[PDB]
RNA sequence: CAUUGGUGAGCAGCGAAGGAUUUGGUGGAUUACUAGCUAAUAGCAAUCUAUUUCAAAGAAUUCAAACUUGGGGGAAUGCCUUGUUGA
């Protein structure tokens, strides 16, 4: 389950899983510490913006949490990883085969509490450590003195002591040495949580029917009980800003404020959290305000605060109620369906299994939204008609956007689940549109489409149907009927020109569009599951039901590729951004990139949680796919938009080079006859020719003031043989008639080293430099590459000594010399027929 | 067909930041508006990276190996950079203005001077694939007491200078081991210091202050510790340094002062070795090529950047831009050149594919307000408020003529016959359109009859027409040529202000203020179709406004439009965020660009924001002048209400986008949008787009390599050309022998013959294989001629390319060949010498 | 100058000039723009003029 | 923007000026508001004239006098650039000190320029009266305060105080003690009768970003 | 006959334990998420001070200094620049 394309990024959309969140203060201000599976999740407390996730995946899930000033205690499966800023600092591995339940820290100790009724210590190495490591000891509870571990507690001015709250009754241990020096009496009643009090000594147990219990430990007695009939307590929090006050946090949602001065009862709130996912599972009084901040497995976390009273004098017998403050969320149910909503990949819907529409954002989570569903007033003058309790739309299981008209009318169809009609939303506003598109034959929307120009919305039905409605009006234009059974797929091209509708008859009709002609009829073998069309390329994909992928061209009308190679049904699947590419993940829990050029598989993840639906960006950085369970949506990056990427067939083994990276890097030199030119710049020539002129345009216009007293070898002085290179090479090759190693260095210098070379060659008396460079240019344009620069040192070497051999002339050895290139040259003179016939004949057609 | 990426920005050489030269010393990184440029100084090649910041740069640096790239903005927006393969790998902001980045020397850890801390980070690494948070923190060290300026590593990147606006500079090490050989500060600047560099072999430490001073410290007894041990000065009336910069292993200081001079001094001496002056405007930036001998200036006032080579004194390059300031372009008849024309009085001919300015013309005196050239290469027509319109020559860069007024109007189009012998011109001032005739620069006539000033002109090639639209509601259609003089009128619902004419000559399409297109037929008078368009047009609201977006119509209409090559495609842009390009059989459009996304432009917001908006007004609306610590930073002439002309601070508004001139490319595939911030030339891939053709099962690149080696060598091509992908077609067109490339180009199919001349353009222009393709493209045309002819507009583009590479590369070579025949030819037969 | 500034600039222009000036023999690459490659070679007087 | 205080000499009324445009003469005690101005030139400082019927504000260049409720009544003209506004109040003078480094005396009463002087060291860091004296102690960026007199073209006195520029003075009630601040982290107090220094403190951890002696000889170091 | 002008009394039709206009307040978004303070390689966050001082380093234009002015005439006395008498 290593992939060679795509690799795993975060998991949006998710706050809370209902672990009970752990709280740090940091200075004067606040943070939070969530935890979501296997991670955790770090928010501002004021304002509730992301600022950290932990940095790799735990191993299993997030069993407890706790936090300090900045590092962060997260004990999974069987070790506690101290984290800070994310990063992971330090591990503790816990020598034992049993998981780690709960978790306090105080002072020089950790202390970290397994299942099997044991209790492990670790001690800092030195006080001038910041997190402790060296293993101290290992407290234990035998059955007979307690039942199991609930909580541990450290209460304050307790030197070196730990309270454990068990199931039956509290114990207080020495933790340095480890006696165990007080047990309490046995409580009639199981102890659900405990929660340590802002006075001294005392802490506050809370039982499993409604009592909760304030407990003072020095004197070992209760001092005061307060009974909630018919709730299981699961949250005590005690507001500290000096007014004295209790949340008490049932396990149905209830959140219920006592006054513990006056002995009243100041509020509750109810449903602030569900019922079925677990109620109140942490609910917290900031130390020093009047904010609460409470969460829950509804994956939702809330802040709710207290104003201050209304009445002067009487001040805390007039208490305002506590209002809403600010919160963040997610789904509570799994996703159903997700969608990019614009191409620069920044927002994305996705409907879940709570009916309930959010619109995430991928780059700031806070921007994250719900899509409201607060209905338009009738367009008719009439009354809409519905329940008046009321409650979301049904499950929304097809969804299709156009960016085009956005502002001006809507632009979403969504089409909901056991239901006869589409609803319009919008995007811009964020909130039901106000049309509602029927099918107009008694049959259930099964699928739904939307122009590229944003005018026009169509929607399948599953008794064959197609109805065609305007989107600025709503209101109904055509209605095509050529399918019997369910309409499971449309589209439309980008002109406005071809649509195609592929229906679980096994047929795909072709219709015109701006003419209402029926064009074609394409008939497969099995019922066909569902359509994707790419838009750019006119290429579209139709999932079969025989357990294949058929890629069909929406012009030609015919079959192009049959991808097999799946074994199970296949949920969903898209073409990449540059219709390249299929992903396709199916019931098998499998993921397959195909490449559609070879036609064949060239990726393949298998996953651990089935994946039902995937998407790519449309600006092509991503892949967002979601799971069966797990609320979230997991965002996957992409190596080829970063990479090479090979593609060869790989499913056997699981579950040449030019083509397999797609490239293909050009010839030197085709034939020996065939003529080429350097390889490089092409302005290289041009600047060897007028190598001059080009330097006298580029001087500056007036000269630089300088000093007086200037270091003479300067170009020397920048600090950290016998004869030159070049002729030194030039004569071997006189030599050894070889002047390979010549052509390499002078194709390969500058312009202005071959210049200067080919000023500074010898021409005197024995003319034996100038026979023998004239003997190597004659050896290039034979060899036949580089007759660019070949040509071009020719001239060079005429401007600067055709003084000289002018003069020479008739001197034998220059007169043969010159004699052999004149030989290979004459031969090549058909370069210049051919570009003559060229463009006369291009200007001449081109022209007429 | 509709697949267009941001390929380059032409038309702007620096703007705001900072300027870098590569590891090699051979490419140039420097900011544009909010794009990193790369101009590749050898291999004559340009770019302009896609991704955009949401304000200006104010910071760049390049890895050491080239790989990675920070660009934070105004704003410490930063943004990383995978520069292989130029695609973002992370958004970062650090919240302060931030002032400098450098990557340390190593390549391990960045540093990055914000405010007045200083913070040291981790690179991320470049194999390991993205992730959510990838920059790790080393530390953050607080020394200063006022803002940061600059920052300089070791060579052995372990200790890190700083100087601050504090009057002063620190030292830091990067190891908690070695914190005590680095406590100590620096001192006794009068002004700020705007640079500390250390020595060769880091044994001494030069601080170079605004003031005009330049120190050098040394450990040194009178135990001991880093005295100073010299003071140097310059001697400046009124300027003050501006950058610094110190190449060590020769020992440079180069010093740019804020008057237009700069100085290259030798430090541990102090000697003068060269001083120059850049312009008349303050320098903002130096840096230095690795080796020390490229320097690179940039003043961003008028936006010019400057390359010097200081061994033999010699600009290697010396150019300057537009912002704002731009009118019109207009390409040369070949894909390669394009002319801008500029607000101040200056004509450009700029090269595309490295965007330098080939040539200057200014013997304008106002703005130039259009462009063309003829159906030639010699010669452009150029039009401006001075009154005249006056023709260049491009071959001996002259004007050859200015036909002037009668009695000096404002000119503002311009339209010139195919055979140039023709010029009319027309004003927003007079409506009537002159006509003067090229040859006697006498005027023919003012052929009169709008009520209401010329919008634009055009000229239909082929059949020679004079479509003209104005104000007025009408297009006239006159027929100058031939005895006629007459002259037929259109109604249009209203208000037309640009016009456009077929490449065939048949067609007008006319863009009016009420936002619709309107395509008519002229040998009859009728309207063949229209296009709606007010709606997909993207209006911003300004800072300045106090009405909706939804309502400013400002600019809900095009006001340039331009055909294809081909026939098919419209491309209009206005005085908005968006270029619309629609196509013309379908009415119906393909793709809607935006031009930019830079908050410090007024149109480009859709919706503002309401935490700036309070009591007092506006919140970006305040004066910060005062903020400057500058005299000329203070400032603040501006004549009031001075909507569009003078400089750009002789108006206290703040610039908006607009699509000033919009034009397709005759050769290629592109189109290039004369805009605010340059020109935006827009382009594509086939070698990126899986787009194939007539396909069918049986065609794989496993296939056609299959058909290649045995030898079926046309199955083999038209298999690629029915798969469309660009390697493959390039690995036949090499496979296939020299014998048999005549039957196979008879042999070719009449429906792929575009796909191939397109790919023969596209190879050819920059390949070496000059047999090959010139074979190629002889049988090409020699067996397939006539159809060509006959289907002349489909063609167009594809000819061009083909006869672009004809003329502009082989024709030199065979040019050299030439000369150097003739001159053996005398050298060996004449006199010989006394 | 100011004033067409101040009038954002549509004005009436000059009334008219015609003065005499001078150009030199010299190179188009040596009249050209300081930048790696050139465009132009002809000399900067005519044939008919020299 | 950042803000700046000035208390009305009376010790009612306070006005704040901001640094973008917000200025505004209040109460204070009653919490009544006289005046509020939204002009959007950054403004630097403000002083109360003579009643709080009338102020002064610096501003972007120029400086404006308004009335008690806000209504412009002058723009002055001849002071150009006054970081520093002063009124020394029983000869009616305002002072500004400006960043060009020139020094304007102007009687708000009968309306006449009656100095102009220049302080050649450059422009001015800071500035305080002698309130028994009622003459001008500029500090200079040299590192040395100077103390003027409007019929005096020269410096009555300059007194070298630190090594770098001076941030700010601050002068007691008596007229006898005078404690600047400056960048080089330093702090000196100076006794002005007899022109002497007292005692100085030659280390402070950052900077002395302000001083001001209060009415009991008490030192405020900020 | 119109009314495309008001002000009302009434139906058809829509229609689930109600509906329709108007308005105050707070929360979240509006730019792309790396936590608080300080004297900052660290400490604090229940506290910086009863080590918070030392040592070192640190002093050009011997005064460049309004690049900062609405136009036209001027200037007793100011100011300013150049000369000068007596110390």
């Amino acid at each position: 389950k290593n992939s060679k394309i795509f690799s795993p990024f975060r998991i949006i959309g998710n706050v809370s899983n209902g672990v009970p969140f752990a709280t740090g203060t940091l200075g004067s201000t606040f943070y939070i510490v969530t935890c979501v599976g296997k991670t955790f999740q770090i928010y501002d407390a004021n304002t509730l913006h992301l600022l950290f996730v932990s940095e790799k995946e735990t191993p299993s899930s997030i069993v407890a949490l706790s936090a300090h000033f900045h590092y962060v205690y997260a004990a999974y499966e069987n070790k506690v990883g101290i984290y800070k800023r994310g990063i992971e600092e330090h591990l503790l591995e816990l020598e034992t085969d049993a998981n780690v339940e709960h978790l306090c820290i105080f002072g020089d100790y950790l202390c970290a509490s397994t299942d099997d009724n044991s209790i492990f210590i670790y001690k800092k190495s030195d006080p001038q450590d910041k997190y402790p490591s060296e293993f101290y000891t290992k407290l234990t509870v035998t059955e007979i003195q307690g039942g199991e571990i609930v909580s541990l507690q450290h209460l304050a001015t307790y030197l070196n002591k730990l309270t454990v709250v068990t199931k039956s009754n509290v114990l207080l241990f020495n933790v340095r040495t480890g006696k165990l020096v007080f047990t309490s009496n046995e409580f009639p009643d199981q102890i659900t949580t405990a929660e340590p009090a802002p006075v001294l000594d005392i802490i506050a147990l809370g039982t499993v029917t409604g009592e909760v219990i304030m407990f003072n430990m020095r004197k070992g007695k209760r001092i005061r009980t307060i009974k909630i009939p018919q709730s299981r307590i699961s949250s005590l929090s005690f507001r500290t800003d000096g007014s004295s006050h209790l949340s008490v946090g049932t396990s149905s949602g209830d959140l219920i404020f006592y006054d513990l001065d006056r002995r009243s009862r100041i509020h509750v709130l109810k449903n602030i959290h569900r019922e079925s996912y677990g109620g109140v599972t942490q609910a917290t009084f900031l130390n020093g305000q009047p904010i609460i901040v409470t969460s829950g497995g509804d994956n939702s976390l809330k802040e709710y605060v207290f104003d201050p009273s209304l009445s002067q004098g009487s001040g805390d017998v007039v208490v305002q109620p506590p209002r809403y403050l600010r919160s963040r969320g997610g789904h509570s149910q799994p996703p159903s369906y997700i969608a990019f909503a614009d191409s620069q990949s920044h927002f994305m819907l996705s409907a879940s299994k709570d009916r309930s529409l959010w619109s995430f954002s991928l780059r700031k989570d806070a921007q994250s939204q719900e899509m409201s569903q607060r209905l338009h007033k009738k367009q008719d003058g009439g009354r809409v008609g519905g329940s008046t309790i009321k409650s979301k739309f049904p499950e929304i299981v097809a969804l299709a956007i156009e960016n085009a008209r956005i502002g001006e009318w809507e632009n979403i169809i969504t089409a909901h689940k056991d239901e006869k009609f589409a609803r319009t939303w919008d995007m811009r506003n964020k909130r039901v549109g106000r049309w509602t598109f029927d099918t107009t034959d008694d049959g259930f929307v099964k699928s739904v489409a939307m122009s590229q120009c944003g005018n026009f919305g169509f929607i399948g039905s599953s008794n064959g149907s197609i109805t065609i409605y305007n989107m600025q009006s709503g209101i109904l234009r055509k209605k095509y009927k050529l399918h019997k059974r369910a309409v499971t797929g449309i589209s439309l091209d980008g002109m406005n020109r071809k649509m195609v509708s592929c229906g679980l008859d096994g047929i795909v009709g072709f219709y015109d569009f701006n003419k209402s002609t029926l064009l074609g009829k394409l008939k497969l073998d099995a019922p066909i599951t569902a359509m994707v069309y790419h838009r750019s390329s006119d290429l579209f994909a139709l999932a079969l039901d025989d357990l294949s992928i058929v890629v069909i061209d929406a012009v030609t009308q015919r079959v192009v590729r049959q991808l097999w190679g799946h074994s199970n049904r296949i949920t969903a699947f898209d073409f990449s951004p540059e219709g390249r590419w299929i992903v396709s993940a199916s019931l098998d829990s499998t993921i397959r990139t195909w490449d559609l050029p070879t036609g064949g598989c060239i990726d393949g993840i298998i996953v651990d949680n089935v994946a039902t639906n995937v998407k790519f960006s449309p600006n092509g950085d991503l892949l967002a796919t979601t799971h069966v369970t797990g609320n979230g949506i997991c965002i996957w990056t992409n190596r080829a938009q970063f990479k090479t990427v090979s593609t060869r067939t790989i499913d056997e083994s699981e579950f040449l080079n030019d083509i397999d990276f797609n490239t293909y890097t050009s010839l030197e030199q085709i034939d020996k006859e065939l003529l080429t030119l350097s390889i490089g710049p092409r302005s290289k020539m041009n600047t060897l020719l007028h190598l001059d002129v080009i330097r006298k345009r580029s001087k500056p216009k007036e000269a630089p003031k300088k000093s007086e007293k200037l270091p003479f070898f300067l170009q020397l002085s920048g600090e950290k043989g016998f004869e030159s290179h070049f002729t030194k090479q030039l004569r071997e090759g006189s030599q050894s008639k070889d002047y390979s190693s010549l052509l390499a260095t002078l194709i390969n210098f500058s312009p202005a080293a071959v210049d200067l070379e080919i000023r500074s060659l010898n021409s005197f008396e024995p003319f034996d430099e100038i026979v023998w460079f004239i003997d190597a240019l004659t050896q290039g344009l034979k060899s036949n590459k580089n007759f660019e620069l070949y040509e071009t040192f020719m001239s060079l070497l005429f401007k600067a000594h055709g003084d000289v051999i002018h003069a020479n002339n008739k001197n034998q050895d220059i007169a043969s010399a010159l004699q052999n290139w004149e030989d290979v040259h004459k031969k090549e003179d058909r370069l210049d027929d051919l570009v003559k016939f060229c463009m006369g004949v291009a200007a001449f057609v081109t022209t007429a | 067909k509709s697949d267009f990426k941001f390929s380059n920005l032409l038309g702007t050489v620096y703007r705001q930041g900072n300027i870098t030269f590569s590891d090699d010393g051979k490419q140039l990184l420097s900011p544009v508006g909010n794009r990193v440029s790369v101009f590749d100084l050898i291999n004559n090649k340009s770019f302009t990276f896609e991704y955009e910041h949401r304000k200006n740069i104010a910071a760049i640096d390049l890895n050491k190996q080239g790989t990675l790239l920070i660009s934070i903005d105004e704003d410490g927006r930063a943004i990383l950079v995978n520069f292989k393969a130029r695609n973002v790998l992370h958004h970062f902001n650090f919240k302060e203005k931030c002032s400098a980045v450098k990557f340390s020397p190593d390549g391990r850890l960045f540093a990055l001077a914000s405010g007045r801390f200083l913070q040291i980070w981790k690179t991320p690494d470049v194999n390991k694939d993205r992730q959510f948070a990838p920059f790790v923190r080393h530390r953050v060290h607080a020394g200063h007491f006022q803002d940061i300026t600059s920052l300089t590593w070791s060579q052995d990147s372990r200790f890190i200078l700083t100087t601050s606006k504090d009057l002063s500079a620190k030292i830091w090490s990067v190891d908690s081991e070695e914190k005590n050989l680095a406590a100590t500060t620096f001192n006794g600047h009068r002004d700020y210091v705007m640079g500390a560099f250390f020595s060769h072999d880091q044994e001494k430490i030069y601080t170079v202050s605004k003031d005009g001073a330049v120190f050098v410290w040394e450990f040194t007894k009178r135990k001991y510790s880093w005295r100073i041990t010299k003071k140097h000065f310059f001697y400046a009336n009124q300027a003050k340094v501006k950058c610094v910069t110190f190449h060590p292993a020769t020992r440079l200081l180069a010093v740019g002062f804020t008057s237009g001079e700069f100085r290259l001094y030798d430090l541990p001496d102090f000697t003068l070795i060269q001083q120059l002056s850049m312009g008349q405007n303050p320098v903002n930036t130096v840096s230095v090529n690795q080796t020390g001998e490229w320097l690179a200036f940039g003043s961003s006032k008028l936006g010019q950047l400057l390359v010097y080579e200081w061994q033999s004194e010699s600009y290697i390059l010396k150019q300057q831009g537009h912002f704002d300031s731009t009118n019109s372009l207009a390409y040369s008849p070949d894909g390669s050149r394009v002319v801008t024309a500029s607000e101040d009085g200056k004509i450009k001919v700029w090269d595309i594919t490295s965007g330098f300015c080939l040539a200057t013309f200014e013997e304008h005196t106002s703005s130039v307000t259009a462009v063309q050239f003829a159906k030639r290469g010699q010669v452009m027509f150029s039009s401006s408020l001075d009154g005249t319109v006056r023709a260049w020559d491009l071959i001996r860069y002259r004007n050859f003529r200015t036909f002037t007024g009668t009695e000096r109007i404002q000119f503002n189009c311009l339209a010139v016959d195919p055979s140039g012998e023709v010029v009319c011109a027309g004003s927003l001032d007079n409506f009537d359109i002159h006509v003067w005739s090229v040859q006697t620069g006498q005027l023919l006539d003012a052929l009169s009859g709008h009520e209401g000033p010329v919008s634009c002109l055009s000229f239909s090639q082929e059949n020679s027409v004079l479509a003209s639209a104005s104000w007025d509601k009408t297009i006239r259609i006159w027929s100058i040529f031939g005895r006629s003089q007459q002259v037929e009128p259109i109604e249009v619902y209203s208000d037309v202000l640009a016009l456009s004419m077929r490449p065939d000559g048949k067609e007008v399409a006319v863009s009016t203020l009420k936002g619709q297109i309107s395509i008519f037929n002229i040998e009859d008078a009728k309207q063949v179709g229209n296009i709606d368009c007010r709606k997909d047009i993207i209006s911003g609201r300004f800072n300045q406004d106090r009405f909706t977006a939804k309502n400013s119509e400002r600019s809900k209409f095009f006001t340039t439009i331009h055909y294809s090559f081909d026939g098919m495609a419209i491309v209009a842009g206005g005085n908005n965020n968006s270029i619309c390009l629609y196509d013309v059989p379908n009415e119906v459009l393909l793709k809607r660009f935006i031009v930019s996304r830079n908050m410090a432009l007024n149109g480009t917001l859709e919706f503002l924001n309401s935490k700036k908006m309070t009591e007092a007004g506006s919140l970006d609306l305040i004066d910060d002048a005062g903020e400057n610590s500058d005299l000329e930073d203070r400032i603040d002439n501006s004549l009031p209400g001075s909507q569009r002309g003078g400089d750009l601070s002789t108006r206290k508004m703040r610039p908006e986008v607009r699509v000033t001139s919009v034009q397709f490319s005759p050769t290629a595939n592109a189109f290039a949008a004369a805009s605010t911030e340059g020109l935006l030339i827009y382009s594509t891939n086939d070698t990126i787009l899986f787009d194939p053709f007539d396909l069918d099962v049986d065609v794989t690149p496993h296939s056609t390599v299959e058909a290649l080696r045995e030898k079926q060598f046309l199955n083999a091509l038209v298999m690629a050309f029915r798969l469309n992908e660009e390697y493959l077609i390039n690995k036949v067109y090499e496979a296939i022998p020299i014998k048999e490339i005549p039957l196979v180009a008879s042999n070719i199919p009449a429906i792929y013959l575009p796909r191939i001349l397109k790919f023969i353009g596209d190879f050819a222009i920059e390949s070496q294989h000059i047999e090959f393709n010139l074979i190629w493209i002889k049988a090409l045309l020699s067996a397939s001629g006539g159809y060509i002819n006959e289907h002349k507009y489909l063609f167009s583009t594809a000819m061009r390319s083909i006869q672009r590479f004809i003329v502009r590369v082989a024709k030199e070579v065979v040019n050299t060949t030439t000369d150097n025949k003739y001159t053996y030819r005398f050298l060996v037969s004449t006199d010989g010498s006394m | 100058y100011k004033l067409d500034v101040l009038s954002s600039v549509h004005f009436v222009p000059k009334p008219a000039s015609t003065s005499l000036e001078i150009r030199v023999e010299t190179p188009t690459i040596s009249m050209e723009d300081a930048q790696p490659l050139y465009m132009s070679n002809a000399s900067s007087l005519a044939p008919q003029e020299i | 923007g950042p803000y700046h205080i000035k208390y009305a000499k009376n010790g009612t009324h306070l006005l704040i000026t901001g640094r973008k445009g917000h200025v505004a003469s209040m109460d204070w005690r009653k919490g009544q508001l006289r005046a509020e101005l939204f002009l959007n030139e950054t403004c630097h400082s403000a002083t109360y004239l003579q009643n709080e019927q009338y102020f002064a504000v610096a501003q972007k260049k120029y400086t404006f006098i308004y009335d008690h409720e806000g209504t412009e009544l002058h723009r002055l003209k001849q002071h150009i650039e006054a970081r520093h506004l002063d009124f020394l109040p029983y000869h009616y003078l305002l002072v500004t000190a400006g960043e060009t480094g020139w020094l304007k005396y102007h009687d708000v009463s009968t309306g006449q320029l009656v100095s102009e002087l220049r302080t050649k060291a450059g422009p001015t860091m800071a500035m305080a009266q002698n309130p028994w004296n009622a003459v001008m102690h500029l500090g200079h960026s040299n590192g040395t305060v100077s103390l003027w007199s409007p019929s005096m073209p020269e410096p009555l006195v300059k007194l070298l105080s630190a090594r770098g520029p001076v941030n700010s003075i601050a002068i007691d009630r008596s007229g006898y003690y005078m404690a600047t601040t400056g960048a080089d982290r330093s702090m000196k107090i100076w006794d002005i009768r007899n022109f002497k220094q007292l005692h100085s403190v030659e280390s402070l951890p950052t900077p002395g970003t302000n001083v001001s002696i209060s009415d009991t000889g008490l030192l405020a170091l900020s």
